């Protein structure tokens, strides 16, 4: 959200997700990144929809987009003798999507 | 990086503590020091002088960084070569001996004593 | 050119009431006008430098409420060390309770609602304009000293120091004795001698300076 | 009404209702009248019904929120005069409501910025303006009556109170009566609040038939013509406005005898209080008792108003009752 | 009115950990919802073929070649359609409760309220979901939103039984999470009595034939091992779906296996 140098009124501006629309986001090193930027893509990643109500602007974007991201696991290497959920910090609900 | 760090110590001294407030009162107590002089001759030496090495302070250094290698870093060298060039400055001279060195060496050693 | 406050009263007091919630900006000036008492200005290309000769009176409130029996000075306020050294005098009023006190504190303070005038007493109050004359004309006096009024001094100090080296307890006094110290007795016996006195200082006033800075010493446990 | 106990607090707004008497002293200053209350507990304890009603009762009344309020929107607001050009001041809540109440809840959900101005008026009754070329003093002389939670969501008895509370000593310390409530669970309370709720929520207004919804809209008819006993509302009114007009009781011998006594024996006792007491408990009582005695229509304090003072104190402080 | 959904923490409920460890929700804004659901998977097999078949009719477009038949027939309405009754009840009704509702809701909420109290003292620490006069005050929303639907002027205890039932699936079931072990100070003693009581009832009751809770409890409690907390323990045993059963309106205790 943003002040219209012109308008000044505030307006919506875009982002990766939005950049991406029908096309493809891509995010390297994504377990190397803080959890509240991480969390921002669970509406986008599903609903494939972005919803701001901010500054009086309340709307519904549209991001029909794909990710596929590259990790690393804990440690940088895979232990093969332990179970997926013990060698990632992602929990479930990111997992599933 | 420092070239000389200085501990400064007040430890409870019958003797030290009398005589320094003896002498803090009697600057209170209302009844060799030049004045500009020291500006102009820090100037002339600055602007003017450029001393030289010769092999005299040489075999000093040498034998007195060996010895002191006898934990001293090679920042201690440099260090005493600067010490020795800028005494040289002083007691105008063009060019550095053994008294420099010598004063120099015995700066940086009573610094390693603290 | 806009100048602070520190700055607009010269020779004169500055009340610097709550001194715990005031901020490190204000520290800097704080701890300059100790030292040296002339204030560097802004760096809007003026490169002045403004007298600031004053007396400083501040105000604290200790850490989370009362007084704790946490032993250090130094826990119960946030102000550094370096900052309260600077203080000429330290006061501590802590707030006991004691059954006699209240009672005589409630009567005091129930007289002025129920009458509006002040409790009679045989105390007499001075007229605030003569309190003005005396002070100011006090101020203009100037005091002078003797060489065998200052050789006591240094014998006070050395006991003082002697008794500080062990004086390093667990719970009372404030560190050790400085030489600011020394300056400080001297600086509060001025003060003393320009009340009634004139000329040479008498030996009895450094003992009243140093009864007070004892009994503000003694306030810690108080 | 609506209300099922809580009858100490009601007596402290009442109490509050019928301000003390200001005195004016030397060295330009005044002894403040009013009482200001700060109510803690738990969730769903009918802290903020009691606020409501206090907007609808009193002659002046302002409502504030904790996090939907500013210190420039509760002070003065510099602004611009349209119609002539000139820069003026416009007011804030606080000097809205001179000589009037102001209601605040979640109040500990404030920002500390917006904290500070709120103690200059608890203090001071006073703003100081010093913007934009305009130096001025405004005079704010207003009672606060503020809700709040614990740290956590409910009061904790195992831990000190000073962790319960997450606000300031020196905020803390300009509020004359502190009022900690918490829900108990007991079959017999639970047994009679429930009778007493299922009762009100079967209330029928006049000329209104059973399954009619509510027309709260007049039909754009504002006016017609244009211009043991409980008493009704207005008759309170009535009673409040008078006693605070027309009554000025003076403080005497025999109750500043009960009123130090209470004091001393309150002083020196080993109970652990909710609040620190200080030399400020006395002034508290001189004012519950000037209240009283304003409550009895009559010109002198008397015995019984200190002893109704100290029981409402005691009722605070220690929870006794 | 406000609908709101959101994950615990961890991802899932965990329903090894306490229900303090996993909702970060204060009891300041969990007291103003009416009801609160909280959601599990069973990982069942029947269901998860019941669902998978629902999802693939969807995909492969067999989901509407079916629903337009109902939304004709008589057992659905459209989107527009219960929209319009949706705002026409809510500007005509507005109905009411009557004396007998209110005496059913009273001793319900009494009911409700005294569980929480042995819950609490059960497990020495305060619940994360509370109960107080709003979880009364939505009971009776619950019968007058019920009673709504129907165009009728006053509310009965046929609407107060289906609002109590709501309440008892929503909010009552999530207080009640029932955790079977946590290791904490709560039953500290516990800890080693149960498995002291299982192998003294283990011992003493072979693989077939039965016993009594009322000899159970009079001849194991004159020896005074008596607990106050063996009822669950019983239920527990059972959960090991050899150790208990209970029969004959639970009156009676079967052995079943090992
Ligand atoms: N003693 C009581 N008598 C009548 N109603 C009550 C009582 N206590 C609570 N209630 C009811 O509880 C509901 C919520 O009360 P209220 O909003 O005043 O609580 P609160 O203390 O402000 O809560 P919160 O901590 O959530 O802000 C209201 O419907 C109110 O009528
Ligand atoms: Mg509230």
């Amino acid at each position: 959200v943003r002040k219209d140098p012109i308008t000044k009124e505030w307006t919506l501006e875009g982002g990766a997700l939005v950049l991406a629309d029908k096309g493809v986001c891509l995010i390297d090193e994504f377990d190397k990144m803080n959890d509240q930027d991480r969390t921002s893509i669970h509406e986008a990643m599903e609903q494939q929809s972005i919803s701001i109500s901010k500054a009086g602007i309340v709307t519904t974007l549209q991001a029909r987009c794909s990710i596929i991201a590259a990790a690393n696991p804990n440690g940088g290497r895979y232990n093969s003798t332990l179970p997926l959920a013990q060698n990632v910090s992602l929990t479930e609900p990111i997992l599933s999507r | 990086r420092f070239d000389l760090v200085y501990l400064v110590l007040d430890k409870v001294d019958e003797k030290n503590d009398r005589e320094l407030a003896k002498h803090l009162t009697n600057l209170y107590l209302e009844d060799v020091l030049p004045v500009e002089f020291l500006t102009m001759y820090i100037s002339y030496a600055k602007e003017h002088i450029h001393p030289i090495i010769t092999e005299a302070a040489k075999t000093e250094l040498v034998r007195a960084y060996v010895g002191m290698r006898k934990t001293a870093t090679t920042r201690q060298l440099e260090s005493m070569i600067r010490l020795a060039e800028a005494h040289a400055k002083m007691k105008l001279k063009n060019v550095v001996e053994l008294e420099d060195v010598q004063e120099a060496v015995r700066l940086i050693r009573s610094a390693i004593k603290d | 050119l806009e100048g602070g406050a520190l700055v607009l009263a010269d020779n004169g007091i500055c009340c610097i009431d709550e001194f715990d919630k005031m901020d490190e900006s204000d520290r800097t000036a704080i701890h300059e006008v100790m030292e040296q008492q002339t204030i560097s200005i802004s760096k809007a290309g003026i490169n002045t430098t403004l007298n600031a000769r004053t007396s400083i009176l501040a105000a604290a409130n200790p850490l989370y409420g009362r007084y704790n029996p946490r032993l250090s000075p130094l826990d119960n306020i946030n102000l550094p060390a370096a900052l309260l050294s600077r203080f000429d005098i330290l006061f501590l009023m802590l707030d006991i309770p004691s059954r006699d006190d209240d009672e005589k504190l409630a009567e005091h303070v129930t007289y002025v609602h129920m009458h509006n005038k002040q409790p009679d007493l045989d105390f007499t109050p001075v007229e605030p304009s003569k309190m003005r004359e005396y002070i100011a004309y006090a101020k203009t006096k100037r005091p002078v000293m003797s060489e065998a009024v200052n050789d006591y001094v240094v014998q006070a100090y050395i006991r003082l120091r002697q008794d500080s080296k062990r004086e390093m307890d667990s719970k009372f006094s404030f560190g050790q004795a400085t030489p600011r110290t020394l300056l400080g007795i001297i600086r509060l016996s001025q003060a003393l001698a320009k009340l009634r006195l004139a000329d040479m200082v008498d030996i009895d006033d450094v003992e009243e300076a140093l009864r007070l800075v004892r009994v503000s010493k003694e306030s810690l446990y108080q | 009404p609506s209300i099922y106990g809580h009858d100490h607090i009601k007596k402290a707004i009442l109490l509050m209702l019928m301000g003390g008497v200001e005195k004016n002293l030397e060295n330009g200053s005044h002894l403040r009248g009013d009482i200001n209350i700060l109510m803690v507990g738990d969730p769903s304890t009918a802290k903020s019904q009691l606020l409501r009603f206090v907007l609808n009762t009193a002659s002046l009344a302002i409502a504030t929120t904790g996090r939907g309020s500013s210190g420039v929107g509760l002070t003065a607001a510099v602004t611009t005069d349209r119609e002539t050009g000139e820069r003026r001041l416009e007011a804030g809540a606080m000097v809205l409501a001179d000589r009037g109440v102001v209601c605040i809840d979640e109040f500990d959900k404030m920002t500390d910025v917006d904290r500070v101005a709120i103690h200059e008026v608890m203090e001071q009754q006073t703003v100081t303006i010093a913007k934009a070329g305009i130096h001025t003093t405004l005079n704010a002389r207003c009672s606060v009556i503020a809700a709040a939670n614990p740290v956590f969501g409910q009061y904790d008895v195992n831990r000190d109170p000073h962790q319960n509370i997450a606000l300031p000593d020196s905020l803390l310390s300009r509020f004359d009566l502190l009022f900690v409530v918490t829900d108990d669970i007991n079959e017999i309370r639970d047994r009679s609040i429930s009778e007493h709720v299922l009762r009100t929520h079967r209330y029928l207004p006049p000329g209104y038939l059973e399954g009619e919804p509510v027309r709260e809209r007049l039909n754009l008819s504002l006016a017609v013509g244009e211009d043991p006993k409980l008493v009704t509302i207005p008759f309170l009114r009535k009673y409040v406005q008078y006693a605070k007009e027309r009554v000025i009781p003076q403080l005497t011998q025999e109750a500043i005898n009960v009123i130090v006594k209470n004091y001393t024996d309150l002083r020196n006792d080993d109970n652990t209080k909710k609040s620190p007491i200080t030399a400020r408990t006395l002034e508290t009582l001189i004012r519950l008792a000037t209240a009283h005695a304003k409550v009895r229509l009559s010109k002198t304090v008397n015995k019984v108003d200190a002893k109704v003072a100290a029981n409402l104190l005691r009722f605070a402080l220690l929870g006794e009752d | 009115s406000v609908l709101a959904a959101a994950n615990p923490i961890y991802g899932r409920y965990d329903d090894l950990k306490s229900p303090g460890d996993n909702i970060d929700f204060q009891t300041t804004i969990l007291s103003r919802f009416d009801m609160i659901f909280i959601v599990k998977d069973d990982h069942n097999e029947e269901r998860d073929i019941s669902i998978a078949n629902h999802v693939i009719n969807i995909h492969t477009g067999n989901a509407n070649a079916m629903q337009n038949q109902q939304e004709e027939n008589g057992s659905e309405i459209s989107i527009e359609k219960m929209k319009r009754y949706i705002t026409y009840c809510r500007l005509k009704c507005a109905p009411r409760l009557s004396p007998q509702a209110a005496e059913k809701l009273s001793s319900n909420f009494v009911t409700i309220r005294k569980q929480l109290l042995i819950n609490e003292l059960e497990s020495t620490e305060r619940s994360s979901i509370p109960i107080t006069i709003r979880q009364l005050e939505a009971i009776i929303r619950i019968t007058e939103s019920l009673a709504k639907l129907e165009l009728s002027p006053i509310a009965q205890e046929r609407h107060v039984d289906e609002a109590i039932r709501l309440f008892q699936a929503s909010t009552m079931d999530a207080a009640s999470q029932d955790p079977i072990g946590g290791l904490n100070q709560a039953s500290g003693t516990s800890l080693s009595e149960i498995r002291r009581f299982e192998q003294e009832l283990k011992r003493r009751l072979p693989i077939g034939w039965s016993t009594s809770y009322q000899t159970l409890r009079r001849e194991f409690v004159d020896t005074h091992r008596f607990s106050q907390l063996a009822l669950d323990k019983a239920l527990y045993a059972l959960e090991k779906h050899e150790t208990i059963q209970l029969r004959h309106q639970g009156q009676n205790i079967y052995r079943s296996g090992v």
